[PDB]
């Protein structure tokens, strides 16, 4: 009588590893149906479960990434504890295979390692997209320097570095939402990232005019600084947009 | 889908999650 519901991935690749065990979860949960000696196949998962641990351990241990270090563990608990479940359920089909709590316990302690593996995944997946934003944030803080170029061999070295690292932001954004399954995440990444480039040669073409204009005579320097300062301000709010979409889940992604 | 097949499944994939992990 309860509802369930089985998860919409948050990458293809995750998708792409968890979707047969929800498949064959799902296919179980609405099944009509005893259930044969389940001792060995719950010893492998045992096994397998006590070597993913270990590596777990060994990770959480020695990474440098403070963040990955911390919201590692309870993805990992979650997965020991379902495992429990299947254990105790194998034992109590060996003295009764028409077992109901053994049962329960077998499709609470599948869908806890459901669960519990898409967290760890997600863990892992957040580390990569902290990469994707350290980039972005070195960005943002590129372009507090455009107000710091006041020669045009300064303006030179400026175009031919953040020109770079535009196209580095851009490649990244771009395989990035190549693997979001959320439609509306996509296109908000892609065209924030749209805009971004657009701005591009317009900062540049400002910051030419400033230059310009600061290094002849008795020209007024207001009117090129505040269109300089506008089209920065303009970059910088579509890169932080790019930052916060990149970080969105969906409700869609639990599994329960 | 049975509980023997389903079970191999999720050893397989914790095995294939592990996996991941010693790539990284």
């Amino acid at each position: 009588h309860h509802h369930h519901h089985m998860p919409v991935f948050h990458t293809r690749t995750i998708e792409s590893i968890l979707e047969p065990v929800a498949q064959q979860i799902s296919h179980l949960v609405i099944m009509h149906e005893a259930i044969p000696d389940l001792t060995a196949p719950v010893a492998a998962v045992q096994a397998a479960v006590s070597n993913l641990v270990r590596v777990g351990k060994e990770t959480v241990q020695t990474t440098e990434d403070q963040i990955l270090k911390r919201d590692m563990p309870p993805a990992f608990i979650k997965v020991e504890n379902a495992c429990t479940k299947l254990v105790q359920a194998a034992q109590m089909l060996q003295s009764d295979p028409y077992s109901v709590p053994a049962r329960d316990y077998l499709i609470d302690g599948s869908r806890g390692i459901l669960s519990g593996t898409s967290d760890l995944l997600l863990t892992f997946d957040e580390a990569e997209v902290r990469k994707i934003i350290r980039v972005c944030k070195g960005i943002l803080e590129y372009l507090t320097v455009a107000e710091v170029v006041e020669t045009m061999e300064d303006l030179v070295t400026y175009t031919k570095n953040l020109g770079p690292g535009m196209t580095k932001m851009a490649k990244m954004i771009d395989e990035r939402q190549q693997e979001l399954t959320h439609q509306e995440h996509r296109v908000m990444l892609v065209n924030s990232m749209n805009t971004v480039k657009e701005l591009l040669p317009v900062l540049i073409s400002a910051m030419k005019i400033f230059v310009t204009t600061k290094n002849s005579k008795n020209q007024g320097i207001e009117e090129a600084l505040k269109n300089r300062n506008f089209t920065v301000e303009k970059m910088s709010a579509e890169i932080n947009e790019i930052i916060r979409v990149l970080q969105l889940t969906s409700w869609d992604e639990d599994a329960w | 889908v049975g509980w023997e097949q389903l079970l191999t499944t999720i050893a397989r994939t914790i095995n294939e999650v592990e996996n991941q992990i010693l790539t990284r």
